[PDB]
């Protein structure tokens, strides 16, 4: 739901 | 949209306000429906802008699941720098809206009226939601998705009280969702963490970066995993084991404050094996028990704009019950299999016992939060770990 990358 | 908590107070809400939610600034000390239910409920379907109709998808037709997949690949959430978009198969989205329950009237799509092109839905499944001390029958709310020609023209608000209707029509009053922006009110914020398994095309595709005092030679063997998993007896989930696999998540689920209460029906649903969609792996004992299972569900995304690489294969971790099998081993053996399995990256939320484990697996944290939200319910919010609620 959320699209997340590495920080 | 906000995705900061701080810069979301400085934003004004004209459609959520007008919702029976707490106001993004309240603190929440009670437990019970922001308003009570309704004994009559409007009949008729709320006004799209001109040109445009409302049309339930029947998704066991081949072709409109083949429209929804579109309008998805294309249309549906992205990355931050707009480098990656989910694709949802359509396999996977017949799993995840015809579960147990499932209505066609909850499948809401927007059409255009001359081309019939789908340019909007909304979804509503059901599901019995444990909240603290209460148990509510809800419906969980996904997939909302407007086409980007048709963006920032209030066509979203539209579909939410749309598909609310539809629900109370039902005679249901309650709902949870999640989202990647900050909206009143959030019950709990967890973060993505994400596991390299091939450091090498992430790196190439910008989806990961080497570390500052890092080499690539160094990164691939940083992330290297066994290549067969080490736990005894671990093994595909079965029909046989779908009692079991219920009754170790219903006493697993306990220990948390926002859970779902599954039937037997819905376990056989949700953990079922089906491949590139859900994996399932039981720990079947010397003696024959089953006392653990990892699972992790299949959803790739489409890397825009590259000449050579084009879809980035992710696992996502589901429910993980330990009560014999350390976690941190589970988790091992799940990367192994995904590794096995040919994805490029194992993703993890934050919630439940996850923060045991992300660290010492190697996990980097993301850079996306993930907010759970309830409707018409008043509730206090709660830290990640506690959140036992995992949607797709
Ligand atoms: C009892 C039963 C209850 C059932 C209902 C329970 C509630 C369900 C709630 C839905 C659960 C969704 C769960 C998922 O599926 S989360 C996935 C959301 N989908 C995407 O991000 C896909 C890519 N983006 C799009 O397709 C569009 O940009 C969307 C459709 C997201 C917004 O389209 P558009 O860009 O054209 O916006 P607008 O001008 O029409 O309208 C702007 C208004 O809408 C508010 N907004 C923006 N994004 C969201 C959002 N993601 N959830 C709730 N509200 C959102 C926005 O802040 C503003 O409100 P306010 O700031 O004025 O207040």
């Amino acid at each position: 739901k959320s699209f997340s990358k590495p920080r | 949209p906000a995705k900061t908590m701080e810069e979301a107070s400085k934003r004004s809400y004209q459609f959520w306000d007008t919702q029976p939610v707490p106001k993004l600034g309240e603190v929440v000390n009670t437990h019970g429906p922001v308003e009570p239910d309704k004994d009559n409920i409007r009949q008729e379907p709320y006004t799209l802008p001109q040109g445009f109709t409302w049309d339930a998808l029947d998704l066991g037709d081949r072709g409109v699941l083949k429209e929804l997949y579109t309008l998805l690949n294309e249309n549906y959430v992205e990355d931050d720098d707009n480098m990656f978009r989910f694709d949802y198969s359509p396999e996977f989205l017949l799993w995840a809206l015809r579960p147990p329950g499932w209505l066609p009237q909850w499948h809401c799509g927007v059409r255009v009226v001359s081309s019939r092109k789908l340019v909007g839905f909304i979804s509503a499944i059901p599901a019995n939601i444990h909240i603290y001390d209460t148990e509510k029958k809800m419906v969980e709310i996904n997939f909302l998705c407007v086409h980007k020609k048709l963006r920032s023209k209030r066509v979203a608000p539209v579909l939410i009280r749309e598909i609310t209707r539809r629900v109370h029509l039902e005679g249901i009053f309650q709902a949870v969702y999640t989202a990647g922006v900050v909206l009143p009110k959030p019950v709990g914020t967890c973060r993505y963490w994400h596991r390299s398994l091939n450091p090498r095309k992430l790196i190439e595709v910008k989806f990961s970066h080497l570390s500052r005092n890092m080499t690539m030679q160094r990164t691939m063997k940083l992330y290297r995993l066994p290549e067969t998993p080490k736990t005894a007896g671990l093994r595909p989930m079965e029909t046989k084991d779908i009692p079991v696999v219920h009754q170790l998540l219903t006493r697993y689920l306990k220990q948390f404050h926002l859970t779902p209460v599954m039937s037997q029906e819905e376990v056989e649903h949700w953990f079922y094996p089906q491949e590139n969609i859900i994996d399932t792996f039981v720990v079947e004992n010397a003696n024959g028990e089953v006392t653990d299972f990892l699972s992790f569900y299949t959803l790739p995304s489409t890397i825009m704009n590259h000449p050579t690489h084009k879809s980035l294969k992710a696992a996502y971790s589901f429910y993980n019950v330990h009560t014999q099998t350390p976690l941190l081993d589970l988790m091992s053996d799940a990367l192994v299999l995904a590794k096995m399995k040919g994805f490029d990256v194992f993703n993890a939320l934050d919630l439940m016992e996850n923060k045991t484990f992300l660290e010492k697996l190697k996990f980097g944290i993301g850079d996306g939060n993930l907010q759970y939200y309830l409707y018409n319910w008043k509730c206090p919010s709660m830290g990640a770990e506690k959140v036992g609620l995992v949607l797709q």
